[PDB]
């Protein structure tokens, strides 16, 4: 058993106002099921997509969830991972600056 | 393009 | 350049209801190409790049049946392995499988690889020399004397040698608008005062192709790792990969660090400081 690594970032680098990506990006974990969920203000977004199952040199397995979005000053943003591993939902805000 | 051959276990 | 074909493959067994989940994906360099779900309404090989969408309806038949054979032989062997484990039937258990080849820059044949894992944790491999297998543990030990007593081994570096090398060099011909090109880091710096007397530098490397990188801090001209946070590379989701690196600095010497970046797409590493 192995707990997912967790980065959450944009695709360009954001600017208030001008659309753009929300990726959450979980990698080193196993067993591969794993429930991934982005969040505006709490609330799930729907439609969001996600990569093909694939795994590292060391097994453990990586996914990419995407979807689109338009940065603000008064929205939150954040990914809402669920593992075995994990004994409660693990939140991760996005920070334009990582 | 696949390999054609994996055997079982 | 130099290159490499790869293939994933993954089964997750379902106990409560049904055959396991089965997902495949092939890869040139870092560029998915194919893939196969099972869960997915289409039950074939489908294109994920654009350069493989021109291969004819034989070449997807003929992929289309051998990734289904694949996952019937994962399913076997999920069975097979839960009786040499002595396991239970009602836990979920996994199965995973990389094989493909590498090509030097003169698309001359260079290794070929293929690991086997149960659980998460080596089972059996293919050695370097592409005659010998390596296994992990007992149960292992039992599937590479059947797999000596059927060839297995020899058809395999047969493939490696040969058909995997030589589509790989078809696949590289076909996308040589991408993937022989090399996209070269964008690069700038960011600056995060995190006290009145100290502040984040964060170094970004972004927009690049292939994955591998080096992100490195320098201090007055010699590698300084203190204080430093380098993140894991990752998908920027159009292709191409993203990756930072960060030093903690007190606030009026920013002049003495340097962040360097070496990259394929780059002739000469870059040198970047705040300013
Ligand atoms: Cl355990
Ligand atoms: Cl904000
Ligand atoms: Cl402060
Ligand atoms: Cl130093
Ligand atoms: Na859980
Ligand atoms: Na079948």
């Amino acid at each position: 058993q192995r707990t997912p690594k967790i980065q959450v970032y944009s695709r360009h680098p954001a600017e208030n106002g001008k659309s753009n990506f929300l990726n959450c990006y979980v990698s080193g974990f196993h067993p591969s099921d794993i429930e991934v969920d982005l969040l505006k203000n709490g609330e799930r977004i729907e439609k969001v997509e996600h990569s093909d199952l694939s795994f590292s040199k060391d097994w453990s397995f990586y996914l990419l969830y995407y979807t689109e979005f338009t940065p603000t000053e008064k929205d939150e943003y954040a990914c809402r991972v669920n593992h075995v591993t994990l004994s409660q939902p693990k939140i991760v805000k996005w920070d334009r600056d990582m | 393009l696949l390999w054609n051959g994996p055997m079982a276990v | 350049g130099s290159h490499s074909m790869r293939y994933f493959f993954t089964s997750v067994s379902r106990p409560g209801r049904g055959e396991p989940r089965f997902i495949a994906v092939g890869y040139v360099d870092d560029t998915q190409f194919v893939r196969f779900d099972s869960d997915a309404a289409s039950q074939r090989m489908e294109p994920r790049a654009p350069w493989i969408e021109q291969e004819g309806p034989e070449y997807w038949d003929g992929e289309t049946r051998k990734v289904k054979a694949h996952s019937q032989t994962h399913r076997v062997d999920l069975g097979t392995l839960r009786g040499y484990y002595n396991q239970s039937e009602a836990g979920s258990h996994t199965v995973q499988r990389m094989y493909g080849c590498d090509v030097g820059s003169d698309w001359r044949f260079l290794r070929g690889y293929h690991q086997y894992a149960y659980d998460g944790k080596d089972y059996i491999a293919l050695k370097e020399d592409l005659r010998s297998w390596t296994a992990a543990d007992m149960a292992a030990q039992t599937t590479k004397h059947k797999w000596e007593a059927a060839h297995v081994a020899e058809q395999l570096r047969a493939y490696l040698e040969g058909t995997c090398v030589e589509w790989l060099r078809r696949y590289l011909e076909n996308g040589k608008e991408t993937l022989q090109r090399t996209d070269a880091p964008k690069t700038h710096m960011t600056h995060h005062a995190v006290s009145d007397h100290e502040a984040t530098l964060r170094c970004w490397a972004l927009s690049f192709y292939p994955a591998e990188i080096t992100l490195t801090w320098q201090r007055d001209g010699e590698d300084q790792t203190q204080d430093t946070e380098l993140v894991e590379t990752r998908p920027a989701g159009d292709g191409t990969f993203q990756k930072w690196a960060a030093v903690v600095v007190p606030s009026g010497q920013e002049q003495r660090y340097t962040c360097h970046v070496q990259h394929e797409g780059l002739p000469k590493p870059l040198t970047l400081r705040w300013e």
